[PDB]
């Protein structure tokens, strides 16, 4: 005889279907993360890293990195060449 | 050519290794070099050998295919690193590729395999020709895949060098120091934004034909 208890009965009631689903999802997503650009770890100086962090950076990996690279390679070939040819 | 093919092997390791500064999910300037040209190969192998199994069979025309164009590429510094002049790994690696989808075939299909000559409907009388028709042209496509490759690439290097020894009275003893004394010059340049386009374009062939002959190997026409 008891009337119906919508705002009593939200224990098992979720919202909707796919936003509870969605909701565990969203969060963790940004509880663990850095808050503003935190650990840049551009800091490497390992001939490779150094590299990394001289001239291959992304900020504009331009095409100077690559004619370094070629002008280096053509003057190792010239010994080469005079060694051999 | 030991340590030449090595360079190509570090080159392309530091494509994403010695690129990304904090693999950030946006990309670096030269992740982004590889992820279009994965996003092409992934497009065009859907479009060819579309279907189930497709995806297994993807990543060994994706080796191939980086194999071909950075071995391309590295044809374009002046001492060419056209495999040395040698070029016959091509060949012999395309006769590796059709061992492997004649026993891709064999596997796959078995005794169908042998009805991989013959197509789906053909006329009583005519099919005993039609058979030793398409068989020979199949044993035969294993050194028009490295014939390809081998031609473009050292007829490349070999025509730049021909020019360059050619070249040799044209502003020292030659009093015509312009374009006209100078033809060599923009013969060779001319040729070798060729040979970068025909390089690119032939790579995305040989991975189009590779596929075709995978297509070929693990299903039935």
């Amino acid at each position: 005889v008891s009337t119906l208890i919508p705002p009593k009965v939200v224990s098992s009631k979720n919202i909707g279907s796919a936003p509870n689903a969605k909701r565990i999802a969203n969060v963790v997503h940004f509880y663990k993360s850095l808050p503003q650009g935190p650990a840049p770890a551009i800091k490497a100086n390992t001939r490779l890293a150094r590299y990394k962090a001289k001239y291959f950076d992304g900020d504009n990996a331009s095409g100077k990195p690559l004619w370094h690279f070629a002008l280096g390679i053509i003057a190792f070939g010239y010994s080469m060449e005079y060694y051999f040819h | 050519f030991s340590l030449y093919t090595i360079i190509v092997l570090l080159v392309i390791t530091s494509l994403y290794t010695l690129t990304n500064n904090n693999n950030k999910i946006i990309g670096s300037r030269w992740l982004i070099s590889q992820e279009a040209i994965y996003d092409t190969i992934m497009n065009m192998t859907k479009g060819q050998i579309g279907g189930k199994n497709w995806g297994l069979y993807f990543p060994m025309i994706f080796t191939l295919f980086m194999f071909i164009f950075i071995a391309n590429l590295i044809s374009m510094i002046p001492y060419s690193f056209a495999l040395s002049a040698h070029l016959v790994f091509i060949i012999s690696l395309s006769i590796v590729i059709w061992l492997g989808n004649t026993i891709l075939g064999l596997y796959k299909h078995g005794w169908v395999f042998f009805s991989l000559f013959v197509p789906a409907g053909t006329p009583l009388p005519l099919v005993p020709l039609l058979v030793i028709i398409e068989t020979l042209s199949y044993f035969a496509r294993a050194i028009s895949l490295g014939l390809r490759l081998g031609s473009n690439i050292l007829a490349g290097h070999l025509l730049m060098v021909i020019l360059a020894g050619l070249t040799f009275n044209f502003m020292l003893i030659n009093l015509f120091t312009l374009v006209f004394g100078f033809v060599p010059l923009a013969m060779i340049l001319a040729i070798m934004m060729l040979e970068f386009a025909i390089g690119i374009i032939q790579g995305y062939v040989w991975a189009i034909l590779t596929a075709s002959y995978l297509k070929d190997a693990v299903y039935l026409h």
